[PDB]
């Protein structure tokens, strides 16, 4: 009957305002503001607990508040990252492009939080009632959500110092794993710093230097003095991977996927030093001498690192390895580590390899070449196909793993006429339990 | 006429004011026309070159509400006015000036070193913008004057070719406006109002432009030419990589409907990797454009296929087939939408 008087009815409140485009009021927002407030609580319950574990009071009057935060905060944080990937990593690049770009603000408090979870797992798994799983798988997917062009961009200068601090931190504590592994061989506080190593700090770097790879992030998140501390961490993990012992070997496996990782994702070819005069990703070259004194530098980019050799020298090793015949159980650290970070570096470099670019001759980073991958090929299935008949490993497959980019790169028939001959000569040793694809 | 002068806005704006005549003079004596109380190419004169006191007081009122538009303009695009620095309001520096970019009058042609400000992304978006709405201003005007498209120029018929949308406008507009914007823009991040335009939003525009109530045309072949038994392959080349979907479907197929969504058709979609029937859901890849798709069918087997450049496309399953089990009905036939 309004109708057909003619009388139309209307909202009873027309909007005042639309409090859309600020980001403060989304959820996101709000959630990450309510865990990094949690977890920065949880950091100075736990520095209450290291001052009071030497004390007599143990126990906890925030008993609930670190249970609490165990059960719950951790298993959210990796449930909700987990379904919610591509909301964060979407970055203008068009990820899910539907919809879900994340705002450069929340960008900038996941970043906070993964640093804050980085200072909070630091030493103490011990401290931890048993939720070290949880925080370490926390600190993993959080990497793998993490966005480093935008906050490196556009973020906040204390999210720079909060990531570059946990990576320095991370290098100072691997370094003193090496230094104390060296001077002790015995397993106290080393055997807790190793297992907070070989637990935790070795799966973080590993996993977030291979999203940082993946993604070509590192060329921009990794520039000035936190280029040398991936210095560091790249020494440090060369000598642990060459380093001979019997704790180190139990962490062949571990060592070796994160250098294969650092390989993958490093923008400096350590390999190659003395063609990485026209690079300008080279640290050296954009800091200039004075630069260069003022950190703590050589001045020589073949003699920033002693233990890493020419890579000329590692193809000659692993050519004449190959044409000796070595076992796995004789000599196995170099066949576990060297040829997972050599096969990662080959990939990372065939771009700047002169192949994909003939063009601008001679500011190729890498002097790469298809005999030189096919050869590396070569090399890796003789030594498998050898070390067959020898008990093997799991690092067939790991191997197979690591070298499965090379195939790719590879032509086909470039591959073939040397394919078929190596092939048909795994065959007759396939046959055995474990097949090589 | 929406946007409100705030007096920060109206304080500025009489700095862009001795902007805008430091650019009119340092514009003329820097192309070559001298000074004149007659704005005339041929004689090389120019009240603009002239103090704007001298300067015909229409002229002065046009460009300074063409100011005014400019800024309220910045302002409903959603850039915000603000002051950054009081010490770099208080600071106005000249720029070296040689004896040629000397102008013949006294009111030396320099606001701030704009050389010492940097650009942004958005400030480019934001001047294109600037530069566009500017070329509308003078096509309206022109419009209202009576003006026309014309291929050739003739005053007499009012025909002129600049008259067109900015995006085929002519090199030569485009970069007098493109200039005129750096140096007014550049002016005022020396001032320090920065100009804060707002966040590109996430949108998909969709691309529907097509005429009338038709979004798609569905070409079949002939019902008599329906298979009912047998091996059957053809091949449906995409020119342009889009909204297509191939496929083979039944003679009761109707043409208003899209393809897959029904009983009546089993099709394949690159644009979304989907294959299409009775609904959709991911399979096999996205095509590009110059792509082959290869259509194939086993009546006998009830069994059908397709390929992309020669390559079995697969479902996110590992089963090869784009539709297992089917009743053979009445024949299929192949179809395109
Ligand atoms: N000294 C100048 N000489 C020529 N054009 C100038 C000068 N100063 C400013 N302009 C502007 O440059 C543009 C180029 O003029 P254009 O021939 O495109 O159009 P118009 O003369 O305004 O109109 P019409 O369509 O009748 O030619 C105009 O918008 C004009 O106002």
């Amino acid at each position: 009957f309004l109708q057909i008087n003619g009388y139309a009815v209307s909202r009873g409140f027309k909007d005042l305002e639309l409090d859309t485009p600020s980001i403060e009021k989304r959820f996101a927002y709000s959630f990450l503001q309510q865990l990094i407030r949690y977890v920065d609580e949880a950091h100075q319950y736990i520095l209450e607990f290291d001052g009071g574990s030497r004390g007599k009071g143990e126990h906890f009057p925030y008993e609930q508040e670190i249970k609490f935060f165990a059960k719950v905060v951790l298993p959210l944080i990796d449930q909700y990252f987990k379904n919610h990937r591509l909301y964060f990593l979407s970055a203008a690049s068009r990820p899910l492009c539907s919809g879900g770009h994340a705002s450069n603000k929340e960008k900038e408090m996941v970043t906070s939080l993964f640093c804050k979870l980085g200072v909070l797992v630091r030493h103490r798994i011990s401290l931890f009632g048993n939720d070290a799983t949880s925080i370490v798988n926390c600190l993993h997917i959080l990497g793998q959500t993490l966005d480093a062009r935008t906050v490196m961009k556009t973020g906040l200068e204390s999210v720079k110092s909060a990531l570059r601090a946990f990576l320095d931190n991370a290098a100072e504590d691997l370094e003193k794993t090496m230094e104390n592994l060296k001077q002790g061989q015995f397993t106290k506080g080393v055997t807790q710093i190793i297992n907070y190593t070989t637990v935790a700090l070795l799966p973080m770097l590993s996993s977030l230097f291979e999203h940082i790879g993946q993604h070509q992030f590192g060329e921009d998140l990794i520039l000035e003095d936190v280029q040398v501390s991936c210095y560091r961490i790249l020494t440090s993990l060369y000598a642990l991977g060459t380093s001979k012992s019997i704790y180190v070997e139990r962490q062949r496996s571990a060592l070796g996927e994160c250098l294969a990782a650092f390989a993958g994702a490093f923008p400096v070819a350590f390999l190659e030093t003395h063609l990485d005069k026209h690079n300008i990703y080279s640290i050296y070259n954009t800091k200039s001498s004075r630069e260069r004194a003022a950190l703590s530098l050589p001045t020589n980019v073949e003699d920033v690192c002693p233990n890493i050799p020419s890579l000329e020298k590692l193809m000659e090793e692993i050519v004449e390895l190959a044409e000796s015949g070595i076992r796995y159980t004789q000599m196995p650290h170099v066949m576990e580590v060297i040829l997972p970070m050599l096969c990662s570096y080959m990939s990372r470099w065939w771009e700047h390899g002169p192949e994909n670019n003939p063009e601008r001759a001679e500011m190729c980073c890498t002097a790469l070449n298809s005999e030189h991958m096919n050869t590396l090929l070569g090399n890796i299935l003789k030594i498998i196909y050898n070390n067959l008949g020898i008990d093997e490993g799991a690092w067939m497959k790991r191997l197979a793993v690591f070298s499965q980019p090379i195939i790719n790169k590879v032509k086909p028939q470039l591959l073939k006429t040397h394919f078929l001959p190596l092939m048909e000569k795994l065959k007759k040793k396939a046959a055995t339990v474990v097949s090589e694809e | 006429s929406q946007i409100v002068l705030p007096p920060h806005l109206e304080r500025i704006r009489e700095k862009l004011a001795e902007n805008i005549h430091e650019l009119w003079v340092m514009n003329k004596i820097e192309l070559g026309w001298q000074y004149g109380p007659v704005r005339d190419d041929n004689k090389r004169q120019h009240p603009c070159l002239v103090e704007f006191s001298k300067l015909p007081e229409q002229e002065r009122n046009y460009n300074l509400q063409m100011s005014l538009e400019t800024l309220k303009t910045l302002l409903a695009l959603g850039c915000h006015v603000g002051i950054s620095d009081e010490h770099a309001e208080d600071k106005v520096k000249k720029m070296k000036l040689p004896k040629n970019y000397q102008l013949t009058s006294g009111y030396k042609p320099a606001p701030m070193d704009l050389s010492f400000i940097k650009l942004t992304p958005s400030q480019e978006a934001m001047v294109d913008k600037l530069a566009e709405n500017a070329h509308n201003v003078w096509a309206r005007d022109r419009i209202r004057q009576g003006w026309t498209y014309g291929i050739q120029q003739d005053v007499k018929n009012r025909r002129n070719p600049r008259l067109v949308p900015y995006t085929l406008l002519d090199d030569r507009t485009k970069k007098s406006n493109k200039d005129s914007l750096r140096e007014a823009v550049r002016t005022l991040l020396g001032y320090g109002y920065n100009l804060e335009a707002p966040d590109q939003d996430h949108a998909a525009r969709a691309e529907v432009c097509s005429g009338t109530g038709e979004r798609f045309r569905i070409f079949r072949a002939e019902k008599t030419y329906a298979v009912k038994a047998g091996r059957w392959y053809f091949e449906f080349e995409t020119v342009t990589a889009g909204d297509m979907r191939v496929g083979w479907s039944r003679p009761g197929c109707q043409p208003d409907q899209e393809l897959g969504s029904d009983e009546r058709a089993f099709a394949f979609d690159g644009f979304k990797a989907q294959r299409w029937h009775q609904g959709n859901e991911h399979y096999g890849r996205s095509w590009q454009a110059g792509d082959v798709v290869g259509c194939m069918v086993d009546m006998n087997e009830h069994t059908m296929m397709f390929t992309l450049n020669g390559e079995i496309l697969l479902d996110d399953s590992g089963s090869e087939l784009a539709f297992k089990d089917f009743d053979v009905g009445d024949g299929f036939i192949p179809v395109c939408s």
